[PDB]
RNA sequence: ACUCGUGAGAGACUGCCGGGGUCAACUCGGAGGAAGGUGGGGAUGACGUCAAGUCAUCAUGCCCCUUAUGUCCAGGGCUUCACACAUGCUACAAUGGCCGGUACAAAGGGCUGCGAUGCCGUGAGGUGGAGCGAAUCCUUUCAAAGCCGGUCUCAGUUCGGAUCGGGGUCUGCAACUCGACCCCGUGAAGUCGGAGUCGCUAGUAAUCGCAGAUCAGCAACGCUGCGGUGAAUACGUUCCCG
């Protein structure tokens, strides 16, 4: 049958978690199967700057940016909750993507 | 270049992102428009008392959250201040806003504020030691505050010799992560340059 | 089925302990060919020499990760951890010769104004 | 960053390489990141304020 | 050097003017700032001033300079010793 | 042996003994042997003289050479330096000619230092 | 080691020849971490030396070791501007660091062709005492008991 | 089911046992435990100092320019070279060079971007484009040192790879000044470096590759980071520096 997965990506791993539950409870709601949220591997990012304006280069700063990641594949999609699924409200700290 | 920025420093533990979105490829556009968007703003309500700036984006809408001492000023009773600066954020923008124009609850708790009133004074030629003390006074008799650190650097009194002068009142753990640590900093101008005002106020432990 | 994980540096081997004449199928080779060095075979041996079952088991590992000295420093901890399941008894003995520590000893990060992590530039005074 | 160049750095050149990045918040032109668009300075400085979401200080 | 798909590198403008001359049979004195052409076969009597960034040097092309650049021929730097 | 003018090493492998040819390198030196069927692996010794003649016969019909590879090289420099080109003027004050650094180093060209 | 002695790390024990001292000369051939180099060339040197001596290798080593060990050494110490040589006594430990590191040394500074050949021949010279390392010792000693007046500093 | 990824949690407290101790701090040793005594390493720089650095990131008081000290463009310069200093890289070789075979990483990057097969080139690369916004595909099934075998045999060499001649590739409107890379030839100094001087106390030094930012291309041997292989020594505080 045919297979929905959503990617879920967020810098913050508190607001991934809470979206992961959002949209699992909606499915469960509307009835469908899902195989639930799976903790892909986080993407680290890493940035190297001088402190100083000019001339210490031996003074450094190191910047970090993780986008944590989670994917859940619903199982079973019933127009219904392909339908919520669409619906559903989400922080602007998280993407969703949808397949 | 001694002390590091007490809100970088605690950035992922105790205080949080002035901006809320994700974007991969929108990225650079993203930080371009806040950074037109914020230089809008901060040359705007200047004597409204601006302390955060909060860009919340997603598809087109961009919500701005300003948090401002007293909103009387942001909002003309006939809304013309709103639809003036919506009016110039939409133009820049190129989307749709929607300006959430809040107030502060404690204004001599907030230390951006605290930083602002102490420049304004200064700007109005009043004695340096005044204002520090003032500032002070007001932020410890409000109920979160557990200490103040104020500091201003610059051609005190007009006096051609900088000087870097700070009062202290309580506790002001800047090493410590956990503590709850409001940093403000502001600008004063003056006929002999440019002043710095500095403030941290501790309001106690965050355990998360 | 006992099934135990070794680790060392940055290699991670999983060995299964069966019982056997003493053969080693470290992803599909002897310990011949996968570690041809006396001093690596010695040392994935060791605790068999500590128990005095060299020749009593058979032993299959995946090895991933590190490098050839890291795989055999974490096989004899696989193997260590695998005969305490087989015989608690062997801990005390196995424990004093310590097998069972898992080395913590990692790579140093390199810092920055520096060539490597402790290795500082050529300092002059003038 | 002479405000000349700010805008020579934004019209499109008549040869594609001569176009070069400058930073979107203060001009600088050496040191601009292609993913944030800003100077190493606008960097550190944005980032302590939390202007840059997800950008944290690094440690490991 | 420039890969031979591409073949010579020569400016528009540049060509033009020596075409036109020896078109006309005739071998003026061809003012120049490009250093970056190459000295085509066609150039082999025609003289050019080019640029040095300060005055205009006049190089005579020869059967021997043929596929160099007019820019080797107008020295930038000046070096009389210390 | 002798090949060419060039006295071969007494006892040196083909490969390596081809070498001191003015105009042959390591490369060279296995094409050719590859071409004449001669074992690189042999010994300057035990070439005879019908090899040695093969070996002549190769590279005197497609190498340049010795003294006519010389003469070509020299043609090429003194070109530059007569059509006055950049690199020609180089040549000239025995500078570096392919756009090295002067202030440090060069030392190659500019010979030992001559301090002041 | 202002705060007192550090530890010493643990040497294993060889698994072809079952000495220690063996593990310990692959430590002093040992360049760039190399071990497995290092580890050949000494297994190498002990072969060589087993069929040149016909006996058995650990044992000549061990032999060697014992001839090239000093037992008296000088340290420098300067004493009113001057500069006195005065004997001080070798614990064990040092005497076969430094045996070991002599023999390792001089091999290196050998004519043979290769290390292997090198080590093995100053092994077997300084089983006999004919060495380069045993000369060493010998000026080591000479140094002391000319220095014999200096002792009296006991530092 | 084992790994692994990422979420929550446990674990180290001088907590326990023996001897030191002001029945004190704290200390020496032992048990248990993955770890033992702030476990290893980041982040974190008090009151001040040096009228330290930065008016060229930015901002700013005062002064100066406004037919120029503003501004557009082509060409040149920032790449000069009798020298000197400083930080590096490659070497002087056999614990090595070269050829053949074969084993074991981590971290990271990718959209007018990373690009696989196949085919054509000795090769740089060409052609064409599968598949991937990527734990998926590409960056070979991702390394080099390593291990096995053969060859060179102490020679300024089969060490070294500077320089210079010729012929090419790629990016770019364009590689003269002034790019990187490839192929053929060439084959410099250099035989372990004077007085003096630098770094490092264990996964450290030494050595080996890999990746990233900037970036059309690159002067990258630089910088930031990642793993592989892995030492020696520390009696001690007389002497030098802080
Ligand atoms: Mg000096
Ligand atoms: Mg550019
Ligand atoms: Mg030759
Ligand atoms: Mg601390
Ligand atoms: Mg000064
Ligand atoms: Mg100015
Ligand atoms: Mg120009
Ligand atoms: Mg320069
Ligand atoms: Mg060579
Ligand atoms: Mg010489
Ligand atoms: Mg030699
Ligand atoms: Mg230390
Ligand atoms: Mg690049
Ligand atoms: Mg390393
Ligand atoms: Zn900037």
């Amino acid at each position: 049958g045919q297979k929905i997965r959503i990617r879920l990506k967020a810098y913050d791993h508190e607001a991934i978690d809470a979206s992961a539950r959002k949209i699992v409870e909606t499915v469960t709601r509307t009835g469908a199967s899902v195989v639930g949220p799976v903790p892909l591997p986080t993407e680290k990012n890493v940035y190297c700057v001088i402190r100083s304006p000019h001339k210490y280069k031996d003074s450094r700063e190191h910047f970090e940016m993780r986008t944590h990641k989670r994917l859940i594949d619903i199982l079973d999609p019933t127009p219904k909750t392909v339908d919520a699924l669409m619906r559903i409200d989400l922080p602007a700290s998280v993407d969703v993507n949808i397949q | 270049g001694q002390k590091i920025n007490p809100h970088g420093f605690r950035l992922g533990i105790t205080t949080e992102w002035k901006s809320r979105w994700y974007a991969d490829k929108q990225y650079k556009d993203y930080v371009k428009e806040d950074v037109a968007i914020r230089k809008l703003l901060a040359t705007g309500l200047e004597r409204a008392g601006i302390a955060d700036v909060e860009i919340e984006r997603t598809r087109d809408r961009v919500r701005v959250d300003i948090h401002t001492a007293r909103p009387g000023i942001v909002i003309g009773r006939r809304g013309t201040e709103a639809d003036r600066i919506r009016a110039d954020l939409e133009k820049l923008t190129g989307k749709q806003v929607q300006l959430n124009i809040l107030e502060v609850k404690n204004p001599e708790s907030q230390a951006q504020l605290v930083a602002q009133g102490v420049a304004e004074q200064l700007s109005n030629r009043v004695a340096f030691r005044r204002a520090m003390r003032k500032a002070i006074q007001s932020a410890m008799r409000q109920p979160n505050v557990k200490g103040i650190r104020v500091q201003c650097s610059g051609r005190l009194g007009g006096a051609e010799m900088s000087r870097s002068e700070f009062y202290r009142e309580g506790r002001v753990p800047l090493h410590t992560l956990r503590a709850d640590i409001d940093y403000g900093l502001y600008e004063a101008k003056t006929t002999f340059g440019r002043i710095g005002v500095k403030v941290w106020i501790y309001k106690g432990d965050i355990v998360g | 089925p006992i099934q135990t994980v070794g680790r060392r540096k940055e290699a991670v081997v999983r060995v299964r302990l069966v019982p056997g004449t003493g053969q080693f199928n470290l992803d599909g080779r002897t310990l011949e060919n996968y570690f041809p060095n006396k001093v690596h075979q010695q040392l994935i041996k060791a605790p068999l020499v500590t128990v005095d079952r060299v020749d009593q088991f058979d032993i299959y590992a995946h090895l991933d990760g590190g490098g050839p000295s890291g795989q055999a420093g974490a096989l004899r901890l696989a193997i260590a951890r695998a005969l305490i399941l087989v015989q608690p008894e062997d801990r005390p003995a196995l424990k004093k010769a310590g097998f069972l520590t898992r080395d913590p000893r990692a790579i140093e990060r390199k810092k920055y104004g520096l060539k490597k992590a402790r290795k500082a530039p050529q300092y002059s005074k003038r | 960053a002479k405000k000349a160049l700010v805008h020579k750095a934004n019209k499109k050149p008549k040869f594609a390489v001569r176009a070069y990045t400058r930073c979107n918040k203060c001009g600088r032109p050496h040191s601009v990141y292609r993913k944030f668009g800003l100077c190493r300075i606008c960097l550190r400085e944005m980032a302590h304020a939390g202007e840059l979401p997800g950008v944290q200080k690094s440690s490991w | 050097p420039r890969s031979l798909k591409k073949g010579p590198f020569v400016d528009d403008h540049l060509l033009k003017k020596v075409d036109v001359q020896n078109e006309k049979n005739t071998k003026q004195v061809i003012k120049t700032w490009s250093r970056r052409s190459t000295i085509i076969p066609d150039f082999i009597g025609h003289t050019f001033a080019v640029h040095d960034g300060r005055k205009h040097v006049p190089v005579f092309v020869t059967e021997a300079m043929v596929g160099h650049k007019l820019g080797e021929f107008a020295p930038t730097r000046t070096f009389k010793g210390h | 042996a002798r090949l060419v003018g060039v006295d071969l090493p007494r006892d040196k492998r083909m490969e390596i003994a081809l070498t001191y040819i003015y105009g042959i390198g390591r490369t060279r030196s296995n094409e050719i042997l590859a071409a004449t069927g001669i074992d690189k692996n042999m010994r300057t010794k035990d070439l005879t003289d019908d090899q040695v003649t093969v070996l002549r016969d190769y590279i005197e019909g497609n190498l340049k050479v010795e003294g006519d590879l010389r003469r070509e090289v020299q043609a090429d420099i003194r070109r530059k330096i007569e059509i006055g080109c950049y690199q020609g003027l180089r040549h000239r004050r025995g500078l570096p000619v392919r756009g090295q650094r002067t202030k440090t180093n060069a030392r190659t060209r500019k010979g030992p230092k001559r301090t002041i | 080691p202002r705060k007192g002695p550090a530890p010493k790390r643990p040497l294993v024990n060889d698994p072809v020849y079952g000495s220690q001292l063996v593990t310990q000369l692959v430590n002093k051939v040992l360049l760039e971490g190399k071990k497995s180099l290092a580890e050949r060339i000494v297994y190498g040197a002990l072969e060589q030396a087993r069929e040149k001596t016909g006996t058995d290798p650990v044992v000549t080593l061990k032999r060697a070791l014992d001839n090239v060990k000093p037992a008296l050494e000088v340290r420098s110490r300067r004493v009113g501007g001057a500069t006195y040589q005065v004997p001080v006594e070798v614990r064990p430990d040092r005497s076969t660091t430094l045996a070991l590191r002599w023999l390792v040394n001089f091999s290196r500074q050998r004519r043979e062709k290769t290390m292997v050949e090198r080590l093995a021949n100053e092994i077997l010279d300084a089983s006999n005492g004919l060495g380069a390392s045993v000369k060493r010792r010998e000026d080591t000693h000479k140094m002391a008991e000319a220095n014999r007046a200096f002792a009296h500093y006991r530092w």
